[PDB]
């Protein structure tokens, strides 16, 4: 059956190729092997051992070359013959990777046949220059109003999502992918995002839940999943983000807009730490190796909104950092913060105190966000960041601030907070977000008692669509509110609020 | 030169060559290995003997095959300087990455250079105004000075500097240098775009700022010698042109950091934290090549990405030695929402002398320092127990200080977008007046939020009326 | 076995040729490890401890480490001036300053 | 630089010997004398095969040397300086090490190439000869470079073959193909 | 359908044990010798093609 | 006045102040600026001491300001770690006390 076809494939393998050179392994262990020979080796080549494991030569030393094993020690054996692959470490890239889970090597762990890939491209590739870059302008709509007003994110934009462990950290990103399902189920290539979810240092079980979740939301067909689970060897984990970014760069260098979410670069740090220590390179600050800054920076800067001349390329980057009980001062977090532009710090206290999503607004910034932001969402978003940093101040001294002015702000602020909350894995449309922000900003949400705010939101939206979805279509295309649209919305909002 | 060698080792980007000739390149000479990637520039840093030097590699070492031909370029690589370097962005090697084609030049000068002698010095004293209130009050700039900004991104390192470029360099007429070590590429592209827009560069027109940009993607070794390259461009302006210069360096923690990376590989027992044992000397060389000589005055601005804000980390510590003004900006004050986020009890200048800024200014500043220090002192008491459980004298002080803190918030002009508030520029003479009034509590009688995010004293009053409405 | 300061192939090859230091290296010596502003010279078999050594580049360097291998002369110089394989001639004076 | 750069662990000594005696041109002579004393060392069982390893003095080491050069009246003089060096550095364990290394360099001067044809079991001489011919015919063996080919028994590899020489190998083995077959039927 | 896919996998692992049976067959036979002679001449042809 | 590890600008300011207060006449400034070699920085206090000893020995009274000994320690640290003696705690050499004490 299938067995006969496999057997046909088996018949279809039989080499007779000459081996340019081999080496013989010397002392081996610590996930590095020291090989004798390999004199014609290129640096950062891939070598394949006769255990079938492959490794990357790191230290080319007089008289010996020291492979780093991308794969388990158990397989490799002393005095084993190391054969040169002959190629610098490259991974398959192409259009066929969409809807395929792969491991870092590019093996199909989805098992939907051998991967369809146009090319292979070197694992490390230099980031495009100054002249290749162009300032961002297109939005990425996450479907979380806060993460679209308070933090607007754009195409090709480097950004940071930082916060406390397994607070459904992953969910925040998943929602972005889900929200852009309708944009990606669009036919406009520009508004198509090809999203790559890099799972590093995660339980293979957890990843399987993720895959199933994505396939439940049928989002898999526009997305690639790269996997470097906790079980997978520490050098494989080390090269895992870099490899994922190569795949992303192929899309970027198709000019196509994309997104890559690197969950969690904090686990890449631990991996690189392990590797460094096992290479007996002296421990750096906080015992994390001294090139840890370099590691992250080289990874991160391979995401860019390439200039229209160079392709109009985009590859948005969201890298997910796992803070150890918060406190953003901490070497690994600070190193990342410096590279990224914008942070989306999440607050545990708020999470516990039932704000899902728990987007701390004290420590969420977007350092290039407003360019991406759509004009509709600039107009309706009337310095809401300022307003809720007046709410933040007001409630700071509330427990004093008994002034009616402060109270008015507090009433608005608390109620506004209710609007921010969104039931995770159910993201709101951008068009729909425009009225909600109008309502709250224009203070028609004081007209809603705090308890009934949730009811108000759904009902308000239902009312608007029924009353006139004409407005919503108009702002959907115009992406701006004219004085008339603004008035129409004010009037309509007053109408529902009253009712 | 036909002095050639082969690559014995490639242990990281600290390649080792074996010169098969009995003629050996000298230390700080440069070697070119010709690659299908173009060239690789390496710079001799050790002689390990047996005719094997150990060389820092300025560009990436991916793909190198051991035994590959080395050819000796000789001496420190000599960058090209001139007026035709004005408005150009040059790579570490020096190749124009702003693609106005190869920079024609008169003089090409070696990247390594000796720092001007004790004899060659000129002592400055001229105040340079910024128009930023907090800066003016606490630690004003000075022409030729070396000013320094401490605190990592988490203050938006670039944002502070951008304001300085916007204000100071539009009124500076001499040449100006931005050299950005490990600068995140998009931000650099933005700066280039902005500069062209604000005409400080015009690529058909004239330019009067020059640029060296080293991206943080660049291999660590490259980042190490970005600074030295910039210093050469600066020397040409300072010395040969003679014209007054500005200089901005962002980020010189990245300079140290790059050094710290190479140090281990170089073969050095790494000193405390991890910094190179040669940290002090290396810092010394860089910071003594930016001095104000009798040949010229170079105002320099240094940006330190203080690792996790630990000033006790040796690299920030060694920066303090070579600065005459500092404006440490704190993450806490950033959380308080104050932009500018400069910590006010951790700012200093040698230019805060009473004979410099005048006794009245000094007295005014003195009172602010005392008041704020009291306010910081009572932070414990305030948190544990209310302000109404503080002394009558103290509650006034605290109320005044709360106002002062909010008053320090000035809308930023370059972050006019980000703040979303139209920027301000406030004269130094105006600043003294404004603070004088606040200290006499003259206009203290109106909301503390009226003092928040506004310019001059007059603006506070008007905004009080606005708030009142 | 172990690293030894006489491993250096030029020293070593002279020993094979039955050629010796010849005691010129009681007062001269040939640089052979240098860089980092710290040199280690082979020779100088008579040399006061803490002596000042006039490098043939022309720098002066005090000598703080004396090993049966290579006496470690801390350079006061600059690296670029210095070159490897140079001869060094003993000042013959422990470090001293004019005082008045 | 002199042909073949080995620079082993105390093979810098071997290198030194090679180049120094190469310019004396008495490398074959040196090698022969070194071999002769090495053989009589190997055939000296108490000491130098039972005190090959040191624990001796400088002076006693020297006196061990004096007996060693007493046995040979033809011993060149560069290797008598090498013996001196070994005595002075008090290494005697790297006596055979240097011998092997100097041998590699020496037979590089000779231009003899080495190879190996590992198999599970030792094979026919007809096969050996046909392969030796083939290897010499092939560009793999250069002209002015001789071939030494050693069949070895490597029962560790069961079945298969690997031809090896000049660090370039052709491996037509059973094990790898079986591995590949297995792997592909685990696909 | 689920059992069908399971049965296909089961067939594949069963045939894996058939490979084991064949491995024991080759290493028994003096095909172990005779096909080694074939490999020898194949390498002779290969190395001659250099 | 001994100034170790300080920039030329600092030194220049000092000489300017001393000349302003007209006291440079009875002052001696021994300097080892930051740029100048780490061995020279290490050697600088001990030779400053010698200059002082000439006054002391002569029976005259004098005063030596050692700014900053902390920079001497950094210098000796650099020196020691590149003479590759095993370093003392905080990377400052194990015999840093002996140097400073003498």
């Amino acid at each position: 059956e299938v067995s006969s076809i496999l057997e046909e494939r088996i018949k279809g393998v039989s080499d007779e190729a000459n081996l340019n050179e081999t080496g013989r392994v010397l002392a081996v262990g610590d996930g590095i092997a020291r090989v004798f020979g390999l004199n014609n080796i290129q640096a950062e080549e891939l070598v394949e051992f006769s255990s079938g494991v492959k490794g990357m030569a790191l230290n080319l030393e007089p008289g010996q070359v020291g492979i780093v094993l991308f794969g388990s020690d158990r397989l490799v054996k002393e005095g084993e013959l190391v054969k040169r692959t002959g190629n610098i470490v490259d991974v398959p890239v192409g259009p066929g990777l969409l809807g395929r889970v792969v491991d870092a090597l590019g093996n199909p762990i989805d098992g939907k046949g051998p991967i369809d890939a146009a090319g292979r491209s070197r694992a490390q590739v230099k980031a495009p220059g100054i002249l290749p870059r162009r300032s961002v302008h297109e939005p990425v709509q996450t479907g979380l109003k806060a993460v679209d007003a308070l933090v607007p994110i754009g195409r090709g934009q480097r950004e940071l999502i930082i916060g406390d462990r397994q607070t459904g950290k992953t969910a925040v990103a998943l929602d972005t992918i889900l929200n852009q399902k309708r944009w990606n189920n669009g036919s406009d290539e520009s508004k198509k995002l090809y999203c790559v979810y890099v799972a590093v240092g995660q339980k293979r079980s957890t990843v399987a839940q993720l895959v199933q979740t994505l396939e439940q939301h049928d989002a898999m067909k526009y997305s690639i999943i790269v996997a470097a689970t906790a079980s997978e060897a520490a050098p494989l984990q080390y090269l895992a983000p870099f490899t994922a970014a190569s795949i992303g760069e192929w899309f970027r260098d198709n000019g196509k807009h994309a997104l890559i979410v690197y969950d969690d670069l904090s686990k890449q740090a631990v991996a690189y730490r392990q590797l460094s220590l096992l290479l007996r390179r002296p421990p750096g600050r906080e015992a994390y190796p001294g090139d840890v800054f370099y590691l992250h920076s080289r990874l991160l800067e391979r995401a860019a909104k390439l200039s229209e001349k160079e392709g109009s390329g985009s590859l948005t980057a969201l890298p997910v950092i796992e803070t150890q009980g918060g406190d953003v001062s901490a070497y690994i977090p600070t190193n990342v913060i410096s590279i990224t532009d914008g942070q989306i710090f999440l607050e545990a206290e708020l999470f516990y105190k039932g704000i899902r999503p728990a987007i701390n607004v004290g420590l969420s910034v977007s350092r290039v966000g407003s360019a991406a932001q759509v004009k509709a969402l600039k107009q309706v978003a009337g310095s809401l960041k300022l307003f809720l940093a007046q709410y933040r101040e007001v409630a700071a001294f509330a427990q004093s601030d008994l002034d009616a002015s402060t109270k008015q702000t507090l009433v608005r602020g608390e109620r506004l907070t209710q609007l921010l909350k969104q039931n995770q894995y159910s993201p709101l449309a951008t068009e729909e977000q425009v009225p909600l922000i109008y309502a709250g900003v224009n203070g028609h949400l004081d007209g809603i008692e705090l308890s009934r705010i949730g009811e108000f939101e759904s009902s308000f939206l239902s009312y608007l669509k029924s009353n006139h979805n004409e407005l919503l279509t108009e702002i959907r295309e115009k992406g701006e509110l004219s004085k008339e649209l603004l008035a129409s919305l004010k009037s309509a909002t007053e109408s529902f609020v009253a009712t | 030169t036909p002095i050639t060698g082969k690559v014995t080792a490639v242990i990281g980007a600290i390649v080792d060559v074996h010169f098969e000739q009995s003629e050996l390149p000298a230390i700080l000479n440069a070697l070119e290995i010709k690659t299908p990637q173009g060239k690789l520039v390496l710079e001799v840093a050790q002689h390990l003997g047996e005719n094997t030097v150990r060389t820092i590699a300025m560009d990436g070492t991916e793909g190198l095959v051991r035994g590959e031909k080395v050819l000796d370029t000789g001496g420190p690589i000599s960058v090209p300087v001139g007026r035709e370097t004005l408005g150009r962005i040059i790579n570490v090697i020096g190749e124009p990455i702003d693609e106005r084609g190869p920079i024609k030049s008169k003089l090409r000068k070696p990247i390594h250079a000796d720092p001007p002698s004790f004899a060659e010095q000129s002592t400055s004293a001229e105040i340079l105004e910024t128009g930023i209130k907090v800066v003016d009050l606490l630690a004003p700039y000075a022409r030729g000075g070396k000013i320094g900004l401490f605190g990592g991104a988490g203050v938006g390192k670039t944002v502070f500097i951008q304001e300085l470029i916007n204000n100071i360099a539009k009124a500076h007429g001499g040449f100006s240098v931005f050299t950005g070590v490990g600068e995140r590429t998009r931000e650099g592209n933005d700066l280039y775009r902005e500069m062209k827009e604000t005409g400080v560069i015009n690529l058909e027109g004239e330019s009067k700022v020059a640029l060296v940009f080293g991206q943080m993607n660049e291999p660590p070794g490259a980042r190490a010698r970005v600074a030295l390259t910039g210093l050469t461009i600066a020397e040409y302006f300072r010395d040969e042109e003679g014209q007054d210069v500005l200089l901005f360096i962002d980020n010189i923690f990245r300079f140290t950091q790059a050094g710290s990376e190479v140090s281990a590989l170089l073969g050095r027992i790494p000193s405390a934290v991890g910094y190179q044992p040669t940290l002090a000397t290396d810092m010394g060389l860089l910071q003594e090549r930016i001095t104000t000589t009798k040949k010229g005055s170079v105002t320099s601005v240094q940006a330190v990405y203080v690792p996790a804000d630990d000033l006790t980390d040796p690299a920030p510590a060694t920066t303090f030695a070579h600065l005459d003004a500092t404006t440490v900006l704190s993450r806490g004050i950033s959380e308080l929402g104050i932009y500018p986020a400069v910590d006010p009890l951790d700012s200093k200048s040698r230019l805060l002398d009473a004979a410099v800024v005048g006794q009245e200014h000094y007295d005014v500043a003195s009172k602010v320092q005392e008041t704020l220090q009291t306010y910081k002192s009572l932070q414990d008491i305030i948190a544990i127990l209310g302000m109404d459980e503080l002394s009558e004298q103290d509650k006034l002080t605290v109320e005044r200080a709360r106002k002062i803190q909010r008053f320090l918030s000035q809308p930023f002009a370059v972050a006019e977008v980000f703040t979303g508030i139209p920027g301000k520029l406030v004269r130094l003479k105006d600043t003294v007046a404004s603070f004088k009034a606040v200290l006499e509590g003259k206009y203290d009688n109106i909301p503390e939020h009226a003092f928040y995010m506004v310019g001059g004293i007059e603006d506070v009053v008007a905004k009080a009326e606005k708030l009142a409405a | 076995t172990k690293a030894q300061p006489t491993e250096v192939s030029s020293i070593l090859e002279e020993r094979i040729k039955g050629v010796s230091d010849e005691a010129n290296l009681n007062e001269t010596g040939r640089v052979l490890a240098v860089g980092d502003g710290i040199a280690r010279v082979f020779g100088l078999n008579n040399i006061q401890a803490e002596e000042l050594v006039e490098f043939s580049s022309g720098v002066k360097g005090m000598a703080l480490n004396l090993e049966p291998g290579q006496v470690g002369i801390v350079l006061f110089g600059s690296d670029r001036l210095v070159k490897e394989g140079e001869l060094v001639k003993r000042t013959g004076n422990i470090v001293d300053v004019p005082v008045g | 630089p002199p042909p073949v750069r080995l620079f082993g662990v105390e093979g810098t000594y071997a290198t030194a010997l090679y180049q120094a005696a190469a310019k004396n041109s008495s490398i074959d002579a040196a090698f022969q004398s070194l071999q002769k004393v090495e053989s009589t060392v190997k055939k000296n069982p108490k000491l130098g095969h039972l005190l090959l390893n040191p624990a001796l003095s400088l002076k006693d080491r020297n006196s061990v040397i004096d007996a060693i050069v007493e046995t040979h009246k033809n011993l060149d003089g560069y290797v008598v300086n090498l013996l001196k060096v070994l005595s002075e550095n008090n290494r005697l364990g790297c006596f055979e090490k240097i011998a092997s290394d100097f041998g590699v360099l020496n037979d590089a001067h000779n231009g003899l190439l080495k190879g190996t044809v590992t198999s599970a079991e030792p094979l026919d001489p007809k096969s050996f000869k046909r392969i030796e011919k083939a290897l010499s015919a092939s560009k793999l063996v250069g002209q002015g470079k001789s071939l030494k080919l050693e069949n070895v028994v490597k029962p560790e590899i069961k079945g298969g073959l690997i031809v090896e020489l000049g660090d370039k190998t052709v491996d037509l083995s059973i094990s790898t193909k079986i591995q590949k077959l297995n792997k592909v039927l685990e696909d | 359908v689920r059992y069908e896919a399971s049965l296909r996998q089961l067939e594949q692992r069963q045939l894996a044990k058939s490979v084991i049976s064949r491995v024991q067959s080759e290493l028994g036979n003096p095909k172990f010798q005779e096909k080694v002679l074939q490999q020898s001449i194949s390498e002779i042809e290969q190395l001659l093609s250099k």
